[PDB]
RNA sequence: GGCUCUGUGGCGCAAUGGAUAGCGCAUUGGACUUCUAAUUCAAAGGUUGUGGGUUCGAAUCCCACCAGAGUCGCCA
């Protein structure tokens, strides 16, 4: 049994692992769909009453999400960081009024302030094409930056032509070795003289994969590839997503202890649920996006589901029921 | 997510 | 993660004091060699950002965002 840092207890219970060697998308969505729950790179049938952390997973679409203050702060903190740089040091620690004036004179004032005067907007002559307003736009445009005159930057998100033949990966292997023991080490204490060639293949390079053939005429690039980070000379690569042409799910990855204040590794999804987005919209049927794993005793749940709202569903049940009905029985 | 399991675990 | 302080339009924000409100540089008016002491003052603007609230008015109080700076924090 392994370890719960929680509530002290004596917990049984087991996910009992297995793999099959047949990689189908409809193969593996049942296998994460039906009821599922797996630690590792295994598929494990999870047997589970007998514990004091509950658990659930929480599915959610694109069609209601919209910026926050809290979004709008991150975004900016990451576009003055990547914009005008910066190298820190982290250490440790007259006329008077009258009694009816008062109201009704400047109430009436203020009345005839707002009504006698020519103000007023008018315009009367799939959609997410606007631009007429004097109101803020959404995260779409603020994607991609603007760079002053001079030359000294980088941003980019390269595909991935994935195939084990390239001097790229070699360094990627590394770094990624380097930055995820050292995360490791850091968070608890892990024994790491385990790192062989097998160990490390079947941590990193083995997934489950396969190939997509598009019946169609394509102008366009299918996504199973990595997303990568620009910073200094050395270049960082942290994205994992195999996409036939009915998925969405991404897996988490590590980070090194810098990142938990300069990074936006949650921003991460809702970068990558935008470029989703952007390749789905030109021509296909797809709301899709399955990333949910709670272990929730605490105020934070609900900061995760701020996401929603969204569909729900039970493994008895055939009606679509927003998040609504769901929340207070199980998140209150 | 919170798990002391992924944290500490002989696989991969 | 929330909240603290700032809220004219290009710049400066002066007006504010428990019965509290708008201005200095381009500018339409005097003249041609010469001009930011070739003057000098008389000028184009307005729900002091909105959908609304409460002590009488808020400027001073508040929910949400639009603009800006921020300690300590986090499950990535
Ligand atoms: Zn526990």
């Amino acid at each position: 049994f392994y370890r719960c840092g929680y509530c002290k207890n004596e917990s049984g219970s087991r996910s009992n692992g297995m793999w099959a060697h047949s990689m189908t998308v409809q193969d593996y969505q049942d296998l994460i769909d039906r009821g599922w729950r797996r630690s590792g790179k295994y598929v494990y049938k999870p047997v589970m009453n007998q514990t004091c952390c509950p658990q659930y997973t929480i599915r959610c679409r694109p069609l209601q999400f919209q910026p926050s203050k809290s979004h709008k702060k991150v975004l900016k903190k990451m576009l003055k960081f990547l914009a005008k740089g910066e190298v820190p040091k982290g250490s440790c620690e007259p006329p008077c009024r009258k009694a009816k004036e008062i109201r009704k004179e400047r109430k009436r004032l203020k009345l005839m302030q707002q009504n006698p005067a020519g103000e007023l907007e008018g315009f009367q002559a799939l959609f997410p094409p606007k631009a007429k307003s004097n109101q803020p736009k959404s995260l779409e445009d603020l994607i991609f930056e603007s760079l002053p005159e001079n030359a000294s930057h980088k941003l980019e998100v390269r595909l991935v032509p994935v195939s084990f033949e390239d001097p790229e990966f070699k360094s990627s292997f590394s770094q990624s070795f380097s930055l995820y023991v050292k995360y490791q080490v850091a968070i608890h204490q892990d024994p790491p003289d385990e790192c062989g060639k097998t160990e490390f293949t079947r941590f990193l390079c083995s997934s489950p994969l396969e190939a997509e053939t598009p019946p169609n005429g394509p102008d366009c690039g299918y996504g199973s590839f990595h997303q990568q980070y620009w910073l200094d000379g050395k270049i960082i690569a942290v994205g994992v997503i195999d996409i036939l042409p009915n998925c969405v799910s991404s897996v988490y990855l590590y980070y090194d202890p810098d990142y938990s204040f300069l990074s936006l590794g949650v921003y991460s999804a809702l970068r990558e649920i935008a470029f989703t987005r952007q390749l789905h919209e030109k021509t296909s049927q797809l709301s899709y996006y399955y990333m949910g794993f709670y272990i929730h005793s605490c105020p934070k749940m609900k900061y995760k589901g701020q996401y929603r709202p969204s569909d729900l569903l039970c493994p008895e049940t055939y009606v679509w029921v927003p998040i609504e009905q769901c929340l207070p029985s199980l998140e209150n | 997510d919170d798990i002391a399991a992924l944290v500490v675990d002989n696989g991969s």
